[PDB]
């Protein structure tokens, strides 16, 4: 995250982070329940095994509050492909149970026209993660969150250099220079109502880091409850 | 306007049902008697901070 701030104690519990064999992160998630998590079918190919940690702030320690979970069944959409990152979404199943505590908790998914009238036409959502807090840089040890507004799809299409396609969606600013960048992939876009988060988006890429005219590029959880259900029982 | 006023006055799910308001809330959450309100079953219900 570029700019934004520090997720406090508690603030953003649903977060998760991918971690390869030398333990460091390299992208995020989103806790759905005790054995599941979302997070971006492009991240699979950037680590051969690797292992989910869930309440996380501080990488530079253990609070005690952290907890390490290896993943049994990986369930990555059978249409992603990196010439389009189309359909760039997966479901991990966990050998073991989550424990929700202070900074373990799942997300909300939302029912899909609701969300698509109501949570998307709002204002603003939440991005969050432990990516590079510049364009050129390294992943950051502290977990951190940005309030990004939502874009127009025309004015989304008309910023990008590459098809926008019905399964992605764009939250930013067009002058103001913060938003996600990489190591941020997978990770929460939510947003908020009435106090409940609801988890709307998987980051999934952006050209160069919160650039003037350009916004982070989301995966849109709706055009998925169906297919994220399904994956969620087998 | 029923969903459009408010969201109908629901804590969560609003649906339209024969020209009237429904609501409904993400699992882990049971509607209250009022049919409005969302109530967590138990600890750490999904989307909610954990500030205290
Ligand atoms: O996703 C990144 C990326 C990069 C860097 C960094 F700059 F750090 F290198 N960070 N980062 C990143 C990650 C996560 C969030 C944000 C972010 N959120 N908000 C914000 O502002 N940025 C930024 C590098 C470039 N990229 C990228 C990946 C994929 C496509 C893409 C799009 C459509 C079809 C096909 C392709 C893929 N193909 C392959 C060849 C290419 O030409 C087209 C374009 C750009």
């Amino acid at each position: 995250i570029v700019g934004g701030q520090e997720c406090k104690d508690g603030e953003c519990p649903w977060q998760a982070l991918l971690i390869n064999e030398e333990n460091e992160g390299f992208c995020g998630g989103t806790i759905l329940s005790e054995f599941y998590i979302l997070t971006a079918a492009h991240c699979l190919y950037q680590a051969k095994r690797f292992k989910v940690r869930v309440g996380d702030r501080n990488t530079e320690q253990e609070e005690g509050g952290e907890a390490v979970h290896e993943v049994e069944v990986v369930i990555k959409h059978n249409r992603f492909t990196k010439e389009t990152y189309d359909f760039d979404i997966a479901v991990l199943r966990l050998k073991t149970p989550i424990t929700f505590r202070m900074n373990v908790a799942p997300a909300c998914l939302p029912e899909r026209d609701w969300a698509e009238s109501t949570l998307m036409t709002q204002k603003t959502g939440i991005v969050s993660g432990f990516g590079r807090t510049h364009e050129k840089g390294r992943q950051s040890t502290r977990l951190k969150m940005l309030e990004v507004p939502y874009v127009d799809r025309n004015s989304c299409k008309l910023s990008s250099s590459f098809i926008i396609t019905q399964n992605m969606f764009c939250a930013g600013y067009d002058t103001k220079q913060e938003d996600a960048c990489q190591g941020d992939s997978g990770g929460p876009h939510v947003t908020r109502f009435k106090d409940t988060y609801f988890v709307t988006g998987i980051v999934s890429w952006g050209e160069g880091c919160a650039r003037k005219g350009k916004y982070g590029i989301y995966t849109k959880v709706t055009a998925f409850l169906k297919w994220i259900d399904r994956s969620m029982k087998t | 306007k029923l969903c459009s006023l408010d969201n109908g006055d629901c804590d969560q799910f609003c649906h339209e049902e024969q020209n009237s308001v429904v609501c409904s809330c993400a699992r882990g959450y049971t509607l209250a008697d009022n049919g409005k309100a969302c109530i967590p079953t138990g600890p750490y219900p999904c989307g909610k901070q954990t500030l205290e």
